């Protein structure tokens, strides 16, 4: 028993159709290995200024006969400062025809995000606090845990196939792995955090030279680009020809010439012999105005986002605390086995 | 975008 769910390549994010409630209200929501809560845009939400938060489906709790309020406030703040607020509830969630009952979700009534987010990370990373760090609700069973508990999948595990940069769709498989979609062997890597789906990144080879790393990297479907500690990003930037630009007061981004040579590749070395190679076009992000962001940016959190993950097949196993990785093979052939 | 820490 596995559940395949199509991933829509939206550009900066990958989303899936998820139905919520007794009346199967279709939400198109970001699939996010970097967060752990599922929240939906209330039909009466007050989007942030300038934010079109209702064009990817909305949820009306009152037309779902099964919706229950939990009577606790929900607040989340993501790494880029994006926020959502609402209240916690429970309802039926349906993923490609498979329904789980009584799933805890948040009904969001204010958000700066364009659409809801289905966080599928560790329950230990749930956003159960207010903005001051005071807890408002207990940790709880998020979607992957409930899929296992209700007998829909055997293991809290999922495989991520974002597919190629030009692909319109990819696939996430809950409780299964598609052995047709990678070359070599899947290499199981130990997860290096109990809260974040991070594995040890030994080194990065950029423009032919190795740069020693040795620390954890978050394998985040919900991040567009790649983020490294400032000093390391700066060493890579100097090699790549990227420039840190203060785009507004105390706001910095790496830009790179849009005409930069992208013929090469950037190579990521992980444990146990695993290597993922990324084409260098993934590091020139067109802004659409003749300028380009570099695909690496500085952060106090190390993140390998979509520009990396498109080039790997990943089996995340939250019960075994391993993420198995291999160089992706783009194919519509499938050989899906349960995990 | 950068989705929770």
């Amino acid at each position: 028993d596995s559940i395949s769910l199509s991933l829509i390549n939206e550009g900066p994010s990958y989303a899936s159709k998820v139905s919520v409630g007794s009346n199967k209200q279709q939400q198109t929501v970001i699939i996010d290995t970097g967060s752990s809560d599922f929240w939906v845009v209330d039909s009466n939400a007050q989007c942030g200024k300038g934010v079109d938060c209702k064009s990817s489906g909305t949820f009306t709790p009152s037309s779902s006969s099964s919706y229950k309020n939990l009577g606790a406030a929900f607040t989340i703040r993501y790494g880029d400062g994006s926020t959502s607020q609402g209240t916690w509830g429970k309802d039926t969630v349906t993923i490609n025809g498979v329904s789980i009952t009584g799933q805890q979700i948040a009904d969001v009534t204010q958000t700066s995000v364009d659409q809801g987010i289905l966080g599928i990370g560790y329950t230990s990373n749930e956003a159960v606090y207010d903005t001051s760090g005071r807890q408002t609700t207990p940790n709880y069973d998020n979607v992957p845990v409930t899929l296992k508990k209700q007998g829909k999948i055997r293991t809290n595990a999922y495989s991520l196939y974002l597919n190629s940069p030009s692909a319109e769709t990819g696939t996430i498989i809950f409780g299964g792995v598609d052995n047709a979609k990678y070359s070599g062997k899947l290499v199981a890597e130990q997860v290096t955090s109990s809260q974040a789906l991070t594995i040890s990144l030994a080194s990065v080879n950029l423009k032919g030279s190795s740069f020693s790393f040795g620390d954890g990297a978050l394998l985040d479907s919900g991040t567009t680009l790649t983020y490294f500690p400032s000093d390391f990003a700066a060493q890579l930037a100097d090699k790549a020809g990227a420039r840190l630009v203060q785009v507004a007061r105390d706001q910095y981004l790496y830009f790179i010439d849009c005409n930069t040579d992208t013929s090469g590749t950037t190579v990521f070395n992980f444990g146990n012999g695993a290597k993922i190679t990324v084409p260098n076009t993934e590091y020139v992000y067109q802004n659409g105005d003749g300028t380009c962001l570099w695909g690496i940016q500085p952060s106090d959190d190390t993140i390998l986002g979509d520009n990396f993950l498109r080039h790997a097949y990943l089996l995340y196993n939250l019960d075994a605390n391993t993420i198995s990785i291999a160089q992706v093979k783009y194919t519509t052939d499938s050989s899906i086995s349960a995990v | 975008v950068v989705f929770a820490f």
